[PDB]
């Protein structure tokens, strides 16, 4: 079972630094080349830094060149990326990647990846953390009626919304948060339940926000 | 550089071919269903395919061009596919080829939602228009407060296509202050889609029911 | 050296195909790089596969993945198995030899010195059909006649005029694929009007896949 | 007997530093495969084909820039009567037990216009066999022409197989041919270095240093390989030990060894011996050189009579000893 | 990625040149094919090497990444498709094949018309044939006029290769109609428009 | 075939980026015919006599010439130089048009000289001076009638002092056709002109 | 201090040969690779030929393949350019170039660090037409416009200098256009205020190198 655990990527600050560590298990770490990729919001994929199996070779994207320093500890099975003087442009999700080769050829880095991680949303801003305000979306009649919850005003990302403590899975749609003109996020989660199930069945949206340690449960009720 | 088509589209079952050109070494294709979510390696090392990946996925390199072939495409195969290789002794990725699956034209089920009683006491009133299960992704949402066109105060949110029926869902939100909400009453939501001959307008009265 | 590529014909679509190129008159055949090149009807030349003296296998972008080229050095033979046949796989198949001194890369087509006769491979599910010969009779000086070979499949038909004796004036046309699927070919011959009565003109049609040796006699009505 | 020795000294200026040099003859002209691997802020790695035009090396294509290679690759380059085929194969750092090799192939009918494509020797013969770059040419074994990539075993404690080559008879694309080298003087606890195959008139021979355990110096060794059954070779040590002189390089002219010797391991003065009869002392203090010597003295055979003796008595300076010999 | 011309035209005796450009290779090669079904014949392999029984007038050349065939003193029998072959990073690449045209005097065609055989009418189909014979150049127009009306989408054209003795062409136009469609009309005209003809020749019958 | 944009446009003081995606060398040429000057002689190498504002960068098989802070002396057609498959070639050319305010053309109509009439030809020249942008329309009106097919315009390159263009339309007519008319109008239609300025002259 | 000078302009007849030269100075010639680059009328830059140090290697462009011939004379420090079978496409301004690195000959056009002024070559078999200079005077208030016109002249180029190079401010040179007859028409104007109409003398000096005609036409309103 091959795993890639990113650890150290959240809210950072302009001009500052980060120490993105990655933990790998389920394979011989000291034989594969490792790297870091980043996806800027609204932009595509971009290779950041690559490191050879014996750590003797490293490469950096022209943007991070001279500021990034990808290191690796084969004994501990880790691959730490350090980036300095963090710019606004450095806001992206950072994924730890694993090549199925030693990194002998340049293509081994972005064209031979057989393992990826969950990711880590790295934000570069001198801003403070806010708490979400969940407002119900009450249900208009037909064969199937919809209802939801409005996770309005929260910073930063992400937010996890589940229905009935993980009981309602089918028909549940989670919409990505839209960045507002004030700098906050407006996430919404709807669920399509039968029109007959209204009232007789209880529906409680569980919104968990990890950054501000906020956990609000809201009961959406029709009228 | 590693040039890759902006978008490609085919009906379920049709064979799909995605080209990536500008490198002659090891191509790697990675699928990503929604921007931000962890990508999954489809094909690595030109043609090598991981064990947990369907047999319908295959790869091939000819000169400096690689082609990801998906024989008999399904619902789950919709995604932005990224190619990876060395572009002139530099590690680089492609622009991204988006896979829109050409299933039959679906109409969106529109549901308008009024601001809650708790929301009004805070000092803000957001009206949410919900579009659900529709194809293709191209849709138009226009707000009409008392038969007047509203622009600049509405933010839409489109979801990643469904892995079972291949449908999209939209979430437009009309952001208005508590003072501007009580001054008006009829809130219409003109929905213009390809599968709709007449734009379905779902309206609600302020303070009804 | 003579290259005898054989073992190819009317194959069913989505199937396998093993052609065999029989090398004759070779001295250390092992040493040469061996090749397969094809030509779709009304199309140009296409490299199919190569094999160096050490077994250096390379396949054309078109067939890579379902093709397999090999050499049985002992019998001086070159083979090609190609599975999942398509319409793109239709056309003549030529067996090529690379020059003795070699080339830059074994998969190059700038060093072929020898070509074979050509085994025409047709991928199709329609079965063999013999043609129907119909005359194109004449009307002082010069006049013209001929005989239309009407509906056949696959494409090879041979029209010998007056059992080979008549070649001067003979213009056998190149068959056309009709709307239907079968081909129509039209061989004509220009002769004088004085010789019309004194000479007998025989259409010598020959369809090999369906053994249709038709022999019509063109004469004015 | 008619001896006919004739030497002329010349100089070549190279504006490009070379960490290592590889000299070859083609079309009767001298070429060098330079490794410009400087380690500074902007300094990158380049492998250049360079031809001497007058008294200075002219840089032709950089072949390495094409290889997706990430670093220092092995250079096995071969010359034929009308072409040159080169390869940059991958190294085996620690346990780079890459069960298959991955080198590039470069081809030319002029030594300038070079064309490339990456080759892959899957399940290669020389697995876990250490390698050392070199220039060579086609060897004939049983009316067949082979380029040879030959390597050596790391350590020895268990009696045996300990030196081997892979071969190509399709201008270095296929390497399925296994050549065995039976050198029975591989003592217990010895290590061979820089193994280069000296090939001439289809006779196989090897020139390789030996890292002495007692001493800490590398001693030259030259072995003569004799052909037994098809593809089987048994080698034997040809002795060249000279009273108060160190063995250096070895070639052949008129079918007679033209050997190279230095005074001591520091090489202040070098001596060339045509059939162990006639000597020539080459004084490296030419071109006004106080800090000069003949370390890395090498032979570039150009004809069964001509052969150059080249060394670099300082950076960007090549001393060309133009040798001609005619024993008849 | 080999780019060579589609057409090249020479009068007999003149020296002609075909240029094949592109590819990452050390060697080019020229192959001649007379008719589409014909097997290729190597003219020049490895840039200049000329195989047995190939005339001296066939010359191989190569400047940079461009091979060149030179036919020094063209003959009528040199009318053929001339393909070039080389090497790309993909594999063996070929050229479009340059069709060589031998120039000669302007000849008018021998226009002929052939009604369907009564044995064929019984089948249900009626093929009317128009014959253009030994003309120059290939550029001609064939219009079918059934009862003085233009026939479009129901006729096919077939052209033979250029002759190696007279360097003229031949074209067969086969109008295929139903048995009933044939008996309903009476005048079957075939209008042939060519450069060698001052006025379009119309060969017609009445059945 | 070295891919290089047809044209690029940026205001002074601002940074400009020119991509060539077809190693890379950039050469500027002010006016067609004048000797070009090497602005960047490698991916990241700049000649001594070249301003520090000029910089280069190569990423994969794409190079970008970056002019950090652009001026009026930087108004030229830039060319990239590299190698395609095997052979060496130049780019199509990126014309650097500098973003400036809308200028109106100063129209001056010129009659054929006394020496020109004796030869047997009479060409009327309509001159336009110092205008922006390059998009302009010149229409001839001989006795209030539209003339087409007998007029050839000549546009100059952007000025390196004020960033303006100048047009030279010429009405080619025979000696016989010139003496048959009296009024020769010149309708000039530009973006900076709400009403087309028509400069006319009489034969007398 | 590098200076690259070119040979005199040309106007040779088609199907003939063309000879060119670059007098190099201010550097060590015979240590740098030299090349030729032509520019067609209103078109991009086309590399013509590259010659290595010691004339060891030669390379030509696609349009001049098998026609071009370079010759570096190291003792004379000059690069020659031979071109037989002249065509219309060969018309344009030719330049010489020097690579930046010493003892370096890699194929690629990214290393040129020196450029010649350029010389014009016009491939045409037409006679050199004499230039006709006509004075154009206006019939303004503040800013007046004076100028001259060069009609019925062939071939290019033409150097027009006001007051023999003294008047440079406000001088606009317009490119010539190909008229319906087949001749070029060049124009040049100078913006001067209305206060200097009478106290100053403006003379439009036209120079035509192929026909050697220097006519000083004064422009007076
Ligand atoms: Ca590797
Ligand atoms: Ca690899």
């Amino acid at each position: 079972a091959v795993t890639l655990d990113e650890s150290g990527g959240g809210l950072q600050t302009p001009g500052g630094a980060l120490s993105l560590v990655c933990k790998a298990s389920g394979f011989d770490f000291s034989s594969y080349a490792m790297g870091w990729v980043r996806q800027a919001p609204g932009k595509g994929l971009e290779y950041v830094a690559g490191i050879r199996n014996d750590g003797s070779f490293t490469l950096y994207t022209p943007a991070v060149k001279g500021r990034a320093t990808i290191s690796r500890d084969n004994g501990q099975s880790t691959v730490r990326l350090q980036l300095n003087n963090l710019r606004a442009e450095d806001t992206a999700t950072y994924f730890c990647t694993k090549s199925a080769d030693d990194g002998g050829h340049y293509s081994d880095f972005s064209g031979e990846i057989d393992a990826w991680g969950h990711g880590t949303e790295v934000i570069v801003s001198s801003a403070s953390t806010k708490g979400p305000s969940v407002f119900p979306l009450a249900p208009t009649s037909g064969g199937t009626a919809a209802l939801g919850c409005l996770v309005k005003d929260y910073f930063p990302e992400p937010v996890t919304v589940s229905w009935n403590s993980g009981a309602l899975t089918s028909g549940v749609h989670t919409f990505p948060a839209v960045l507002q003109s004030s700098g906050l996020y407006s996430l919404s989660s709807v669920v399509t339940v039968p029109s007959s199930s209204l009232g007789t069945q209880t529906y409680i949206c569980n919104v968990n926000h990890k950054p501000s340690n906020t956990k609000v449960d809201k009961k959406v009720e029709p009228k | 550089a590693l040039t890759q088509p902006s978008s490609v589209s085919a009906n379920p079952g049709e064979t799909v071919k995605i080209t990536c050109s500008g490198s002659t070494y090891n191509y790697g294709w990675y699928q990503q269903k929604s921007p931000g979510s962890a990508p999954v390696t489809v094909i690595y090392y030109n043609d090598k395919r991981p064990s947990d990946i369907p047999s319908r996925f295959s790869g091939s390199k000819s000169g400096s061009t690689g082609t990801l072939t998906i024989t008999g495409v399904q619902a789950e195969d919709e995604a932005v596919y990224y190619c990876g290789n060395s572009d002139s002794r530099n590690v680089a990725f492609g622009a991204g080829t988006t896979l829109t699956v050409l299933r039959t034209v679906a109409a969106p089920s529109v549901f308008i939602f009024p601001p809650s009683d708790e929301q009004l006491k805070s000092g803000t009133a957001s009206v949410v228009c919900l579009l659900n299960n529709f194809y293709p992704r191209e849709a138009k949402v226009q707000w009409k407060v008392d038969n007047a066109l509203q622009s600049g105060n509405s933010q839409e949110s489109v979801t990643e296509q469904d892995s079972k029926d291949s449908t999209y869902s939209l979430s437009s939100t009309l952001t208005l202050s508590k003072a501007d909400y009580e001054k008006h009453k009829v809130y219409a939501c003109e929905v213009t889609h390809q599968g709709l001959s007449s734009p379905v307008t779902k309206s609600f009265n302020r303070g009804e029911c | 050296v003579t290259l005898d590529e054989s073992g190819g014909g009317l194959q069913t679509p989505g199937g396998a195909l093993s052609l065999v190129c029989k090398g004759s008159g070779f001295f250390s055949f092992s040493s040469y790089t061996m090749q397969w090149v094809r030509q779709a009807p009304g199309k140009g030349l296409e490299w199919v596969a190569s094999i160096s003296s050490g077994g250096g296998t390379n396949y054309g972008a078109a067939v890579k993945g379902r093709a397999t080229i090999s050499r049985d050095n002992g019998q001086s033979t070159l083979r090609l198995q190609l599975n999942n046949l398509r319409a793109e796989d239709t056309g003549t198949y030529y067996c090529a030899k690379h020059g003795v001194n070699g080339c830059d890369w074994s998969y190059s087509v700038g060093c072929v010195d020898a070509w074979g006769h050509g085994t025409e491979v047709i991928v199709s599910s329609a079965s063999t059909k013999g043609p129907s010969v119909f005359p194109l009779a004449p009307s002082g000086g010069t006049a013209a006649l001929g005989c239309l070979v009407k509906d056949y499949f696959p494409e090879p038909v041979t029209v010998s005029w007056n059992s080979g004796a008549l070649t001067s004036g003979v213009h056998t046309f190149p068959a056309v694929l009709q709307s239907s699927g079968l081909y129509s070919l039209s061989s004509v011959v220009t002769v004088p009007s004085s010789s019309l009565g004194t000479q007998t003109y025989i259409c010598n049609v020959n369809h090999k896949p369906s053994n249709t040796k038709v022999d019509k006699k063109v004469e004015p009505k | 007997r008619h001896v006919f020795i004739r030497t002329e000294l010349s100089f070549i200026k190279n504006n490009v530093p070379c960490i290592r040099d590889m000299f070859f003859i083609y079309k009767r002209e001298l070429y060098n495969i330079c490794l410009d691997d400087l380690k500074g802020e902007e300094d990158e790695t380049h492998i250049y084909v360079q031809k001497k035009v007058k008294d200075s090396w002219i840089t032709l294509n950089d072949l390495f820039k094409e290889t997706d290679l990430t670093g220092r690759p092995h250079i096995f380059a071969y010359v034929d009567v009308e072409e040159i085929i080169i390869l940059l194969c991958e190294d085996e750092e620690f346990s780079n037990r890459k069960k298959d090799m991955t080198c590039h192939r470069f081809y030319s009918n002029d030594g300038k216009e070079y064309n490339n494509a990456e080759i892959t020797i899957s399940d290669y013969i020389l697995k876990d066999k250490l390698l050392s770059s070199y220039v060579s040419l086609p060897l004939k074994i049983e009316n067949r022409e082979y380029f040879l990539i030959c390597g050596v075993s790391p350590y020895k404690f268990k009696d045996d197989d300990d030196i081997l080559c892979m071969a190509s008879h399709d201008k270095g694309e296929t390497w399925g041919t296994k050549i065995v080298i039976k050198y029975d003087n591989y003592k217990l606890g010895v290590q061979y270095f820089f193994l280069r195959p000296y090939i001439s008139k289809n006779d196989l021979s090897f020139h390789f240093y030996v890292g002495d355990n007692i001493n800490n110096v590398k001693n030259v060794n030259f072995i003569e390989c004799t052909h037994e059954k098809d593809l089987e070779f048994v080698c034997s040590n040809r002795d060249f030990l000279k009273d108060n002189k160190v063995l250096q390089d070895v070639s052949t002219l008129n079918d007679e060894y033209i050997v190279s010797y230095g005074n001591d391991n520091n090489f202040a003065e070098c001596y060339i011996f045509f059939n162990n009869e006639n000597s020539i002392l080459i004084k490296p203090e030419k071109y006004g050189n106080t800090a000069a010597g003949c370390y890395g003295g090498t032979f570039v055979k150009i004809d069964e009579n001509r052969a150059l003796f080249i060394y670099s008595s300082s950076q960007g300076i090549y001393n060309i000893h133009t040798i001609y010999y005619a024993n008849y």
